[PDB]
């Protein structure tokens, strides 16, 4: 499997999907953040603070831009880098759902071994984990590996690479 | 003699020298707190788990304070005063818990949840050991207020700031249950007595209003309807505004009379006007629980009598599904129309009111900004308005960039309000008399002599003290009859503004900021803790922070960008702007024109008249071709005189020979002052090459659209020290032009441009005389659109100079340029 | 209010990036001396010929803009000591640099107004054939009417002076350059 830098349209999509508390199919990219959030501006202004913590610079009023036009604008000055917010979002996802003790390195080598998926795939794989967060802590290790199989199968379906 | 006790969580540790006489109880506390302490995780990014050693001491402080009795001084008070003193001698180097919690959030992997847990645990532990904040905290703000540098006003939020007000009231009762405990039970006993007293209340309040029950147990909390219903929504917003006000005053260690005395004035929005008079009267902590009982009784009686007047009305599921299918929000008698003029919204109201009788009319209830209006009527006649409005709104996925500005479809966000009564609507008018009778029957009256600082009316903006009639009559009449004019009431002069309203980050504070940005009013969002990334409005931390970085005001664009006059030894008078200071010639340039500025005569004849002109790259095709022209310029002009070069950014071949040609002419000391990239803006990497390699004095740029301006700012960020001349040109310019109105993009971006001081913002496209430039030199041009003055550094004159004597333009073309009449801005798009 | 007198006055108007009292001072050059604070402290606060001299980053030769030699020479290195005499009126103000010459401290660079419209960065060498120190008068025009580059080096006979210095250093004859090379 060929290693590429993480796609900044999937990253943005995971942020908005996990942020509202929605799944990946419910929210299409052909929709502005103001439309999907509805009324609540308390969400909006700190979504605009979260996008500014990920990519840094944002366009003028990225509130009323479709997420194709916004993701495409991030491609200009993005290169594979999870940065601060998504790296901490995956740090509070593992330490809440993965069984106490499960480390990121475990999953990473596991993705490298079973699937052959390098670091540029594993960033986008971990973004699919967060966005479709499981309800309760998966105490059973096998249950955590049976979730990591189903989410790596959503990652392999979305990207379009056979696994 | 002391004995060391460590408290650790994996890698992070803290050592606390516990007295050996009572050490064997601190290891009894240490085991039981380290049981409460979870399993360690990498990054410490788990919630209910400390990230810092500071947050571990603050979690211990809160664990020990949870067991201490404020009556029975048990053994755990003599172990809090030694770990809270080390808190003060390890972390709190003067500043409060809030200004260092602001350090934690922005610097370490710290979240708002566990920061507000640390604030709660420290604040419970400080007041738990019987150590109330009694001293006068010397915040640089208040120091400046004492010295007279700073002036404060206390704004107060109304309805519709948030979807759920009750969550700010739950967060106040979560963080500050030790301090607010007095106000909550007092208000619960005033309302639960009124209910058995005032008739029909018991009917108005079904699930009752014993708020104590629903704040002890969040589980029983009813829907945000019984809560959203104004007989409950009003009083609990009355409560939360005082709860912010008292929590501020306590933390500071001032009496409500002292905090009131400091403020220049106070004001509220809609039904927040009662809180402003409730804090203006108050003098002492004892004389507070009479201002509380007044405020609560008023808001109760407005709520009850307005809900009995125009009631909530059931709505067909056929209207509700269509309204939430267009994302216009859940229908309610208040509708917010963002990003439109007042006249537009009143037009559309008149059009909808055409089909409706007098009893069902919709009417403009509020004006909460320049373009942020609220309308009120029956939900069905508001839907009827919304039907017309969705027929004007452009699709959100549309690109209009390739369409003329006059042909463009206006873009705006209409939404319904999280509220259950039409405030400032004629529908509630039959309640005014009943409210006034129920106030006088309980003897609630605000006396004009009792109010200490001025308090600004929502409708007309006048002081409430100078009122001839009843103050409690005027407040009601302002809430239920009169349309709030928020840009009229906030006409006071101040340095800071304090937002005690509910909402915080999306509160009334930020609304008033955007309404008043660039008048030098550093507004403070006093209702929440967080860091402003761009740092244009403050939060809770700079209320208390006892430093020099407490006084850091906002900018006043008319002042620091006021054009001056200055004079050299020769008695030559110069206009002094950010730009003319750098180049040492008037801030008037002649921009590279193909073919008007191709001629090496017209570049030298403009330079020898003491002005800055670009040589036009467009007219030359080879490094030799330009080099001859440059040399001819250099031979013609006087000694020390300069000029610049204009390179189009759509001709990659030109750039390819050009950029080297300048680079090596700079290396040979050729008098090339600056390079102006026209027809597009280079990327950060291309611009970073051009700025660091070609050894210019500043880089000209002609950004096309708003997006281009965004990129120009991003280059000005990357290279803060290097001067950039953003040469903004409207669509109404001559030659290769865009579809944009010259004004609007500035009215959006001008703030963001002026944040980076290196950018000499040079206006142009339209001008050919001093008269029409004068408004844009001064900054008064922007007063017409209802903005603060936004003055520009300098100008550029394309078309005006094309009929000058030293321009090579043929003598018959000059008669053809002259003959052209031309047209005012408005007509240019034809 | 239509009163030209109210208008501020300076020397030359220009060269001020948009990002931004002692008469007899002595500045010791340290290894870790900040170059900008140093040059500002040499320039002082008042905008005069001397201020141009230490803060302009380009001087004029003929029509060509070369890197400011005055800043290059006075670049702080360890052992340098600068004095500013008469540093309250420009007209009289002098800037003497001394450095460790053969171990001992000796005067090297005398920067002063030779005339109201002429600078002279009198350069001095001590290491000579006879011992008397050799002197090079590098002249410059201070024109405040050009607010961008008010310092234009006097190119008239600049080679004649430089040679005339090097003559006294190398040759042990009377200075004369009007002979046939052939
Ligand atoms: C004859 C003519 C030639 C121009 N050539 C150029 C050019 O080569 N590059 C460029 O960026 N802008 C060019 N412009 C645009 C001008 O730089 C400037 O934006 C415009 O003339 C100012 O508007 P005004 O004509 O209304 O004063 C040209 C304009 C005119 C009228």
């Amino acid at each position: 499997i060929a290693d590429e830098p993480v796609k900044a349209s999937l990253l943005l999509h995971v942020l908005v999907a996990h942020k509202l508390k929605k799944s990946l199919d419910s929210i299409p990219m052909s929709k502005t953040i103001k439309d999907l959030v509805g009324g609540k501006s308390t969400v909006q202004n700190e979504i605009l603070g979260d996008l500014g913590k990920e990519f840094g610079t944002t366009p003028e009023k990225p509130e009323e831009t479709p997420l194709e036009e916004l993701a495409e604008t991030f491609q200009d000055t993005f290169s594979g880098a999870l940065g601060k917010q998504s790296s901490s979002l995956l740090s509070r996802l593992i330490s809440s759902k993965m069984p106490g003790g499960f480390t990121i390195t475990v999953a990473r080598k596991y993705l490298q071994t079973r699937w052959g998926l390098p670091s540029g795939r594993q960033d986008g794989v971990l973004l699919v984990a967060l966005s479709n967060e499981p309800a309760a802590r998966l105490g059973s290790e096998a249950d955590a590996k049976a979730f990591l199989d189903s989410m790596a199968q959503k990652y392999a379906s979305i990207v379009g690479v056979d696994l | 003699s002391t004995r060391p006790l460590t408290l650790s969580h994996g890698s992070l540790e803290h050592v606390l020298l516990v007295p050996t006489a009572s050490f064997f109880i601190a290891s009894q506390l240490q085991e039981q707190f380290n049981k409460i302490l979870p399993e360690p995780t990498e990054g410490f990014a788990a919630d209910d788990e400390p990230t810092t050693p500071a947050e571990l001491v603050g979690k211990f402080l809160g664990y020990v304070s949870s067991l201490v009795e404020p009556s029975k001084v048990g053994q755990f008070d003599q172990v809090l005063n030694l770990c809270l003193t080390e808190f003060e001698n390890c972390y709190l180097e003067g500043n409060d818990i809030h200004a260092l919690a602001a350090k934690l959030l922005q610097e370490n992997d710290t979240t708002l949840v566990k920061t507000k847990e640390l604030i709660k645990n420290y604040i419970t532990a400080r007041i738990m050991a019987k150590r109330p904040f009694d001293k006068k905290s010397n915040s640089a703000l208040f120091r400046a207020v004492g010295e007279g540098n700073a002036q404060l006003v206390a704004i107060f939020g109304g309805q519709g700031n948030t979807d759920d007000y009750f969550e700010e009231l739950r967060d106040l009762y979560q963080t500050y249950h030790v301090l607010v405990g007095d106000l909550i039970k007092f208000s619960a006993e005033t309302l639960s007595e009124l209910i058995r007293t005032t008739l029909d209340a018991e009917k108005v309040f079904t699930q009752g209003l014993n708020i104590l029950e629903w704040l002890e147990n969040p589980s029983n909390t009813p829907d945000k309807d019984y809560l959203l219903s104004i007989p409950i929504s009003c009083p609990l917003i009355g409560v939360i505004q005082l709860a912010h006000y008292v929590v501020t005053a306590k933390l500071l260690g001032f009496t409500p009379g002292e905090l009131r005395s400091y403020l220049k004035g106070a004001t509220g929005h809609s039904q927040g006007l009662v809180t402003a008079v409730a804090i203006a009267e108050t003098d002492s902590w004892e004389s507070f629980f009479v201002s509380v009982r007044k405020a609560i009784t008023v808001l109760f009686f407005i709520g009850v009598r307005c809900y009995e007047a125009y009631p909530n009305t059931s709505l067909p599921p056929s209207i509700l599904e269509d309204s939430l299918e267009n994302n216009e929000g859940v229908p309610s008698p208040m509708l917010s129309i963002s990003n439109l003029t007042q006249e537009q919204v009143q037009d559309y109201v008149n059009k909808t009111n055409s089909h409706l009788p007098a009893g069902k009319q919709v009417e403009i209830s509020l004006v909460n900004g320049a373009k942020n209006l609220v309308v009120s009527g029956p939900p069905q006649s508001l839907y009827g308005l919304n039907l017309t409005l969705r027929k004007a709104k452009a699709p959100s996925g549309l690109d209009q960039s390739r369409i003329p500005f006059s042909e463009r479809k206006l873009k705006f966000s209409n939404r319904f309000l999280p509220v259950a009564s039409p405030f400032h609507s004629h529908l509630l008018v039959p309640a005014s008399d009943l409210i006034n009778k129920d106030l006088v029957k309980n003897n609630v009256s605000f006396n004009a002599k009792d109010i200490q600082i001025p308090v600004y009316d929502t409708f007309d903006g006048s002081d409430l003290r100078v009122l001839s009639g009843s103050i409690s009559e005027r407040i009601v009449d302002c809430i239920i009859r009169l349309p709030v004019k928020w840009e009229t009431t906030t006409q006071f002069k101040a340095t800071h503004i304090l937002d005690f309203g509910p909402g915080g980050a999306s509160g009334l504070g930020v609304l008033t900021h955007r309404n008043k940005d660039g008048t030098g009013v550093r507004v403070i969002v006093a209702g929440t803790l967080d860091i402003n990334p761009d740092d244009d409005y403050g939060f809770k931390q700079e209320i208390f922070d006892v430093t020099s970085n407490g006084l850091k005001k906002n900018p006043n664009w008319l002042e620091e960008y006021h054009p001056k006059l200055i004079k050299n030894k020769s008695g030559k008078i110069f206009v002094e702007t950010k730009f003319s200071k750098l180049i040492g010639r008037p801030p008037l340039l002649v921009p590279g024109m193909t073919p008007c500025t191709v001629s090496p005569d017209f570049v030298a004849a403009t330079t020898n008249a003491g002005y800055t002109i670009e040589l036009a790259g467009g007219g030359y095709f080879s490094a030799a071709g330009m080099t001859a022209a440059i040399d001819s310029v250099v031979s013609q002009i006087e000694k020390g005189s300069t000029f610049g070069i204009n390179l189009i950014y759509v001709n990659p071949f030109m750039l390819q020979w050009g950029i080297p040609l300048i680079k090596e002419l700079r290396s040979k000391g050729y008098p090339i002052q600056f390079l102006t990239i026209g027809a597009g803006v280079p990327s950060l990497e291309v611009a970073s090459e051009y700025i660091e390699t070609l050894g210019l004095k500043y880089l000209g740029l002609k950004p096309g659209s708003i997006d281009a301006i965004s990129q120009v700012i991003n280059i000005a960020k990357a290279h803060p020290n290097f001067p950039i001349a953003l040469q903004w040109t409207g669509g109404r310019g001559g030659g290769h032009h865009s579809f944009e109105d010259a004004h609007t993009p500035m009215l959006q971006m001008y703030s963001k441009i002026r944040r980076h001081p290196n950018i000499m913002l040079i206006f142009g496209s339209g001008f050919g005389s001093a008269d029409d430039t004068y408004p844009y030199l001064t900054g008064e041009w922007s007063t017409k659109f209802d903005y603060p003055p936004m003055p520009f550094d300098g100008f550029l004159f394309g078309s005006r100079v094309m009929i000058a004597k030293e321009v090579k333009t043929s003598p018959d073309a000059k008669k053809c340029i002259a003959a052209c009449t031309g047209v005012p801005d408005d007509k240019w798009e034809q | 209010g239509d009163d030209e007198s109210k208008i501020p006055a300076v020397e030359y108007f220009g060269g001020e990036s948009p990002v931004d009292s002692e008469d007899s001072a002595v500045f010791k050059a340290t290894s870790s001396t900040d170059e900008e604070s140093w040059f500002k402290a040499l320039a002082g606060s008042e905008i005069n010929w001397r201020h141009a001299s230490f803060l302009c980053s380009f001087i004029t030769q003929d029509k060509m803009f070369v890197s400011n030699p005055i800043r290059k020479v006075f670049k702080p290195s360890q052992g340098m000591v600068v004095e500013i005499s008469n540093g309250n009126t420009s007209s009289k103000t002098v800037v003497t640099l001394s450095e460790p010459v053969q171990g001992e401290l000796k005067p090297t660079v005398i920067l002063k107004l030779l005339k109201e419209n002429i600078i002279q960065m009198e350069m001095i060498e001590n290491r000579t054939m006879d011992g008397k120190p050799v002197s090079l008068p590098l002249l410059y025009n201070f024109n405040p009417d050009n607010g961008f580059a008010p310092i234009s080096e006097v190119m008239e006979d600049r080679n004649q002076r430089i040679k005339e210095m090097y003559w006294k250093l190398w040759i042990d004859e009377p200075f004369n350059l009007d002979f046939d090379p052939r």
